[PDB]
């Protein structure tokens, strides 16, 4: 897998030419946002019950015909499952958002994840819902001003944004 | 298909094509888009040379001296597709190449292997094309006038269910073409009247998590499988092994005597 | 096989345990099962608390998406294998463990050490692992679908010399590979090295001198070299081993393993004297003729 | 890739568990570390066609019989100096790679895995390459934490080759 | 494929609900960025020989490998086929860039191109290299201020280079 | 699915063509009527809920038989009455998809294709739902350019139906 | 695997036959050229070093853009991959010489490995051109009439060369 500098590295070998200053710059400019990154992954991680189970909540209750009987969330092996299905890709999220690179979450958790949800029956686009929900939770929880230093972190919530859309995508 | 599964199976194109019927008194853009439709489904989706157009067909398509299936038969007849389907090919390949051609599907019997080769044997290339563009399958989809186009991924009156599975061994994709000597990967699956599992677009890949190795790439090992161990439960056996682990699972399928019939990435 | 000594060592559970097999178009309780057997036999009968559990992967074979063999890989190159077997482990007793769990047996001789020493070293834990998984023997025993299991009975390319090693290795049904007398230290470096077995000593509940264990230094060897000759007109020898000797105290109890050399003619008197040491007679083996 | 953040991800994803405080204190350390990296690539980048030629030139002076023998392996020849170059080029610009990812996972994925079958199968001393880094380390010019790590980069390859 | 109203509404339809506030206001700011898409479309057209050629030409100069004898780029019948790649990859990038959507790359111009590549040998990493040089080279012709009224198009921009990053990543 | 953009650029492509001033025209035309499309998938979409169960009462007062005559593809028990408001409203939510894209490709996609043969299948007659679109015509309280193309598609519906 | 006699019993047992006068005539002719066979297997083990690394470099001499940066064979474990492909692939086809069968050329090394290069991107047609190299090589070190006994060799020549053609041909 690669993080937000090796990825530039691989395509620089298979190139096989140094980093532009321009590269290095951009590699730079994301150091300086190091600090607002690990804010983010810390505070999603330090919420991910919370995120997890609120938003499976909002997803059983705006659809209601995943946990009736016969329903793919019915049964608690199933709940289980698709709560531990939840967890999974929100902590592949925070991977993604630690490496600043969407490489873990595509390659280790979103590749082939749609046709196992095929293959099992398990609807996607509950998946995406669910992933959404989470998505605005862990959002306003990264963007909560209190008790953090003082600063604009819309580059790294918009980063989180497309990891969770990538999710979110993947499954549907 | 629906969307649900184009996107999956990367059909999406084929399905939101539309026929291209060359109706009368058609403008001289209709007779150039008639052309290249031909060109792009007849040809397989090569890049056509200026230097290898059929400039006296086309010209009487466009004075309108011939009709659409008159241009396709002469394409088909053509020098062009000779070389790039016929002489370096072995006759089931080519057969299955006419049928992805001209009729616009995967080949459904082994009697349909039969055909064809006996009737090569007997009147040549000529006669062997020309039993595809006479039939009464294309004479019912495309008439004299409609460009042929790919089938085999929607459901056709008098068709085998395996068509559609075998039409993704014909069809390897929008960006694909059936340039490059090659042999048929239907051979084994006409021959003993059989089906084999799709692995096209996103449907080949499979779940990684912390299993596959440290380049996180996994490989699918589809092999044949009979006792030389353990007790072998079936026939068929598909594999997933990583990168790293590949080599060795080559070797002790090597050792087994075991045949490997497809290996794919996942 | 082994039926009339089955219950005293600890073979008995596993001869009537089947393998695991993991069949094509398994049920649940099929996974959870090849699941439950793999926890058991790779991480060596360790407690696995519900936060140490490898949850992906047990849903990746619960999926379909690993083989047998392909979770038994994950387990092994685990952080939790590598926290219990691999990091407080002097290597030879990692290379131990990995043939116990992964192979069901123990090493044979002195060049599996050398193999595996060298290719830790040199490409590291998960390419060692993968040896052992990948290995002809793995496949042969267990191939894809197959939980590793222990290879206690007579096979076609074993050699006697693991079969006594085994019990060194093993140590009950109740015990847990970390939960063992000799505990971290390698129990096959000195046998390995030396080509030498050691008489078996069965499990605890079974035998009750089932705690010998010879010290570094100061053993008696296992054959009587000089015959009968010591011990005046004696008719054959044997080494008896004994554990838990307490009452005289010390100083006069020094170490309270013991093996001693014994002739026929006093083996009674020696077993009077095990009894009146308080000691456990944990084998007998001949020593001459 | 042997990098500070992916095998911290790694490792916690082995455990099946979020990333906890330890890894943000890899984090941390590698923000601490990246912009010496990052200025040490540039030094090495700007610098890096002297450095090859030096590299090279010492190369052929502590080992002549590279510039005179014939055979493959040899620069006696231009083609065989060309390959000498770019191999050396290639060493420089592998160490900037992990300079830039802060870790030797760059020199691990391009060069030193399968290096030594390359010695091996085209008779290559591996002494040459060593005094190329060597040249390296004596002329990159740089100071404090960049020197430090560079100079780990290339000692990392030094002692891969010896 | 999708245009950037389909997607959001194929979206909605598997879910089966109606398209949010948001979702609507969002199609509403993408409406009103539609004249400088427009011009970035034009703009990419009316250079795209241009594009095509000088990409071709560097690429060709930074590996000659592809076009001495035995290369992939050698004899005129395999020069003109690159040369078609090119043209063909910056047309869908164009495609891509009117619909708003990624879909026509991944279902058309990218859809087995790394398989048909690998078949005929052709070097998929060049390819990416010359992609890379044609998405520097259309960036630029997008981002050139004369003869157009003036305006932020930095989203628009970044839309257009993440087409260019997907199609070389489809190679590479 | 049938949209301005996307048949621009499936055009341009079957005819192996970059996109022309033509389709840059195609694209005008659908930022000129986008606006009014959103305004009115809005619009029905605040005002849903009150269509759908109108247009489920208008559907039952022109045909009473459907609210006592048993069967299962009437309307007469809760089951048939919840049925026929979840069709009306995947009729109206499938309108404002084609509100918002511009195109009867929504429609077409989901509900046109093959709307025959289950109609045919299950007993359903189109006269129905042509009433309920009649009710959502009559009553979604549109003007100008979002009223024209909301009633293009009501009654392209319609006439698929008739 | 089969030698050149189970060959011909896996036949005649096929048959329920036993060998005929002509088939164990020409099982006898084969006997009278074993050690040929034997010399044949010998000169290619005793240089196969030098084989494989001449080939290697006449290889990517005649194909640069193998080693270029992005090729299949630039890095080193790359680069060390071919040379061992090209050394598995010798030593396969001294199996075949040696049992005077190609089952455990086949069997062993060339079953499925057309589909690993194409699953891994690796270029089969280079692959042949190295194993063309590799059979010119061997097939001279084979004749080379220096320090040995003088006989004409050429069948032994011959089935060595379908042997290096049925592995270049599998490649590519
Ligand atoms: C980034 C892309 C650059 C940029 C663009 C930009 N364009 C406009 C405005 C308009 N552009 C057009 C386009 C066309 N008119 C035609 O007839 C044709 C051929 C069919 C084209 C391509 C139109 C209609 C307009 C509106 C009228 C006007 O000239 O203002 C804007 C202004 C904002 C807007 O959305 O209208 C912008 C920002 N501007 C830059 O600075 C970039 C280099
Ligand atoms: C074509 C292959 C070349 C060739 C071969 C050739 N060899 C012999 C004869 C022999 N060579 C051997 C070989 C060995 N003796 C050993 O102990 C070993 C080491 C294990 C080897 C490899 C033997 C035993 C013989 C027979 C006795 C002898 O020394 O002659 C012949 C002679 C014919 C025969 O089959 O006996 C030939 C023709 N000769 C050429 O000109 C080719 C270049
Ligand atoms: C929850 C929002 C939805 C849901 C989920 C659900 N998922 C499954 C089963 C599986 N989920 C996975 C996924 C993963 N396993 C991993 O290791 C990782 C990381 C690589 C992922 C992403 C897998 C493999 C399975 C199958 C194996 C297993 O059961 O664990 C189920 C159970 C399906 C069944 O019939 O057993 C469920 C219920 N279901 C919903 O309805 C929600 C919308
Ligand atoms: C209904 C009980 C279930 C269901 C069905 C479903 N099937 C398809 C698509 C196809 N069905 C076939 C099958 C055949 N075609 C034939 O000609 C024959 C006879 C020889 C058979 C058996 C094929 C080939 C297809 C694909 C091509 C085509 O659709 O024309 C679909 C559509 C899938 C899509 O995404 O479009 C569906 C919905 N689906 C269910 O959920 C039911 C359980
Ligand atoms: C140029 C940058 C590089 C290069 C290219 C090259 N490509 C081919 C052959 C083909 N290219 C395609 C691609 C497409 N066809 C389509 O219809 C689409 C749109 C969806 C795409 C993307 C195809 C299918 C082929 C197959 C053969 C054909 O003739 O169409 C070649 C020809 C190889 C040969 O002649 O054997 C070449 C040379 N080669 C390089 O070296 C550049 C790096
Ligand atoms: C040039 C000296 C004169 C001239 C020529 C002209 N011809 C056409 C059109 C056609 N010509 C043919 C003839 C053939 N096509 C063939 O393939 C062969 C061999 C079998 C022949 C003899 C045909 C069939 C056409 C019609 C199709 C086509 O247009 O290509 C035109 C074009 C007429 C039109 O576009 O309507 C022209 C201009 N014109 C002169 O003024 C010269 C005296
Ligand atoms: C509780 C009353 C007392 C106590 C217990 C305690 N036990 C252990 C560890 C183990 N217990 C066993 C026993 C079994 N495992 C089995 O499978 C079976 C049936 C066949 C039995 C009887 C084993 C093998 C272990 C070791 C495995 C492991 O994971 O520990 C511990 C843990 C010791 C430690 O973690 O260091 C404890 C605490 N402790 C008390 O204080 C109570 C008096
Ligand atoms: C070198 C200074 C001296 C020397 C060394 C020597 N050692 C061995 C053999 C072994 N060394 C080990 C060591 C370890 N095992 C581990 O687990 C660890 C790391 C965690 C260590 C350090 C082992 C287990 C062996 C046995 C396996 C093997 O042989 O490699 C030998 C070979 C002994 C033999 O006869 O085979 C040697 C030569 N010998 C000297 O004379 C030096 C003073
Ligand atoms: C027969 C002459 C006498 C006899 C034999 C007997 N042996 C066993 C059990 C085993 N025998 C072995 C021996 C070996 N295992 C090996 O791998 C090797 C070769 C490398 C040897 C020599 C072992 C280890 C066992 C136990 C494991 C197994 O049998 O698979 C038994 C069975 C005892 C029991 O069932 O408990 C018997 C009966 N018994 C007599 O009475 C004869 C004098
Ligand atoms: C005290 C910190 C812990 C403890 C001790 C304990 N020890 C014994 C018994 C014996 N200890 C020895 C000692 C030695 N043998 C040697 O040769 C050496 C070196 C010279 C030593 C230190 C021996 C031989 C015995 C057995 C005979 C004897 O008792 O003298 C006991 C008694 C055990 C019993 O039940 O018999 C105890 C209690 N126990 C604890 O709980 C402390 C942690
Ligand atoms: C320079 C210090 C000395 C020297 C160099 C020399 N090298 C070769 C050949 C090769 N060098 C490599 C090395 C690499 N390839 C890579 O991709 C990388 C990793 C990114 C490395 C380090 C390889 C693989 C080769 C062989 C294949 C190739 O030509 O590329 C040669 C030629 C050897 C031959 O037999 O052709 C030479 C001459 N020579 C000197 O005399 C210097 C002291
Ligand atoms: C309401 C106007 C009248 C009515 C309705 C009614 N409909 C059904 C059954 C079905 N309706 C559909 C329609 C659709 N499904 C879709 O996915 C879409 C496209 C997005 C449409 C338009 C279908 C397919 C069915 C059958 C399957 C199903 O039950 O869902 C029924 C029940 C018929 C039965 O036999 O179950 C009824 C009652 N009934 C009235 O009396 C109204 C006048
Ligand atoms: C060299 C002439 C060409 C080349 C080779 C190349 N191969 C690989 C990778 C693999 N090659 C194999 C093949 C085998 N492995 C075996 O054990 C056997 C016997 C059954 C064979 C024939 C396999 C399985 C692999 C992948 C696994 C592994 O490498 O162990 C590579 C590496 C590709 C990569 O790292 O992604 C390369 C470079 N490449 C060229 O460019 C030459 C034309």
């Amino acid at each position: 897998m690669f993080d937000v500098f090796t990825r530039v590295v691989s395509q620089a070998d298979a190139r096989g030419e140094y980093l532009s200053g321009s590269q290095l710059d951009a590699l730079s400019a994301t150091v300086a946002e190091g600090n607002k990154r690990i804010d983010s992954v810390n505070r999603i991680t330090g919420n991910a019950s919370a995120i997890v189970s609120n938003a499976a909540r909002a997803l059983f209750a705006e659809q209601p015909q995943l946990i009736q009987p016969g329903g793919n969330a019915y049964t608690s092996r199933r709940m289980a499952a698709c709560l531990r299905d939840m967890e999974i890709i929100l902590r592949y999220v925070t991977y993604a958002t630690f490496t600043g690179d969407a490489s873990v979450l595509e390659d280790r958790c979103l590749n082939g994840l749609r046709e196992t949800y095929v293959a099992l029956g398990v609807p996607g686009a509950s998946v995406a819902a669910g992933v959404q929900k989470m998505k605005e939770a862990a959002l306003d929880i990264v963007n909560d001003p209190n008790g953090i230093t003082r600063g604009d972190c819309s580059a790294i919530v918009a980063e989180i944004a497309g990891y969770f859309d990538r999710a979110a995508a993947a499954v549907a | 298909t629906s969307l649900v599964s184009a996107q999956r199976l990367g059909i999406v194109a084929v399905d939101e094509a539309i026929p291209l019927e060359l109706r009368s008194r058609s403008t001289e853009e209709e007779v150039d888009a008639v052309i290249l439709a031909v060109y792009r489904q007849v040809l397989g989706n090569d890049h056509l040379m200026s230097q290898e157009r059929l400039t006296s067909a086309e010209s009487l398509l466009r004075g309108r001296e011939i009709s659409v299936r008159d241009f396709v038969r002469a394409v088909a007849l053509s020098e062009v597709y000779r070389q790039k389907f016929f002489h370096s090919n072995p006759q089931n390949r080519f057969i299955e190449l006419n049928y992805k051609h001209l009729l616009g599907r995967a080949p459904y019997d082994q009697s349909e292997i039969a055909f064809h080769t006996d009737l090569y044997h007997q009147g040549g290339y000529e006669a062997e094309i020309n039993s595809y563009i006479d039939s009464v399958e294309y004479t019912e989809n495309f008439g004299d006038w409609v460009v042929p186009y790919f089938r085999g991924f929607a459901t056709q009156r008098n068709q085998k269910t395996v068509g559609f599975s075998r039409s993704f061994q014909v069809y390897r994709g929008y960006a694909t073409s059936d340039r490059s000597g090659s042999r048929s990967r239907l051979t084994r699956e006409l021959a003993r009247n059989t089906a084999s599992p799709v692995y096209a677009g996103s449907t080949a890949e499979s779940l990684r998590g912390t299993s596959a190795g440290s380049r996180n790439q996994m490989y699918r090992l589809q092999v044949i499988q009979g006792a030389a161990g353990t007790r072998v439960r079936r026939g068929k056996a598909e594999y997933l092994v990583s990168y790293d682990n590949l080599s060795a699972k080559l070797q002790q399928i090597n050792r087994q005597g075991d045949t490997v019939t497809m290996i794919s990435l996942a | 096989a082994i039926t009339t000594a089955a219950s005293r060592l600890g073979v008995a559970p596993y001869n009537e345990s089947r393998p695991v097999e993991l069949r094509p178009d398994f049920s649940l309780d099929d996974a959870k099962m090849v699941i439950r057997a793999v926890y058991r036999q790779v991480l060596g009968n360790d407690y696995i608390m519900d936060s140490e559990r490898l949850k992906g992967a047990e849903s990746l074979l619960t999926n379909g998406s690993i083989s047998v063999r392909e979770f038994v890989r994950t387990v092994a190159k685990s952080e939790l294998y590598k926290k219990k077997f691999l990091y407080n482990n002097f290597q030879t007793r990692v290379i131990e463990l990995n043939y116990k769990h992964l192979l069901g047996r123990a090493p044979f001789s002195e060049d599996e050490v050398i193999f595996h020493l060298d290719l830790y070293e040199n490409q590291g834990f998960d390419a060692d692992i993968d040896s052992y998984i990948d290995s002809v023997e793995y496949q042969e025993n267990f191939g894809e679908n197959i939980v590793p299991y222990y290879r206690f009975n007579n096979q076609v390319g074993d050699r006697t010399v693991g079969f006594t090693r085994m019990f060194r290795l093993y140590r009950g049904y109740a015990n847990s590979d970390r939960s063992q007398l000799e505990r971290s230290s390698s129990r096959l470096a000195t046998e390995l090295g030396q080509n030498t077995v050691s008489a078996i000593v069965g499990p605890s509940g079974s035998n009750a001198g089932w705690a010998y264990r010879p010290s570094r230094a100061g053993n008696t060897p296992a054959k009587a070299l000089g015959g009968t000759v010591p011990f005046g007109q004696a008719s054959k020898l044997f080494r008896v081993e004994i554990t838990a000797i307490s009452a005289p105290g010390y100083p006069k109890v020094r170490r309270s393993n013991k093996a001693v050399i014994v002739p026929f003619e006093q083996l009674n008197q020696t077993l009077q004297q095990i009894n009146r040491l308080g000691g456990k007679v944990a084998s007998i083996t001949p020593a001459s003729l | 890739m042997k990098t500070p953040l992916t095998e911290a991800v790694s490792t916690a994803d082995s455990q099946g568990r979020f990333l906890s405080s330890t890894e943000l204190q890899i984090a941390f350390g590698r923000l601490r570390q990246a912009n010496a990296g990052l200025q040490a690539a540039k030094a090495l980048t700007d610098n890096a066609q002297s450095l090859v030629n030096g590299a090279a030139q010492a190369v052929y002076n502590k080992f002549p019989y590279t510039t005179q023998t014939q055979g493959n392996n040899f620069a006696a020849d231009q083609r065989g100096k060309d390959k000498c170059a770019r191999d050396i080029g290639y060493y420089l610009r592998i160490v900037t790679y992990c300079l830039v990812a802060g870790g030797t996972g760059p020199l691990d994925e391009y060069l030193i895995a399968g290096i030594d079958e390359i010695n091996r199968t085209f008779d290559l001393s591996p002494s040459w390459y060593v005094e190329a880094l060597k040249y390296i380390k004596a002329n990159h010019g740089l100071s404090g934490d960049a020197r430090d790590e560079a100079n780990s980069y290339l000692d990392y390859a030094i002692n891969a080759l010896s």
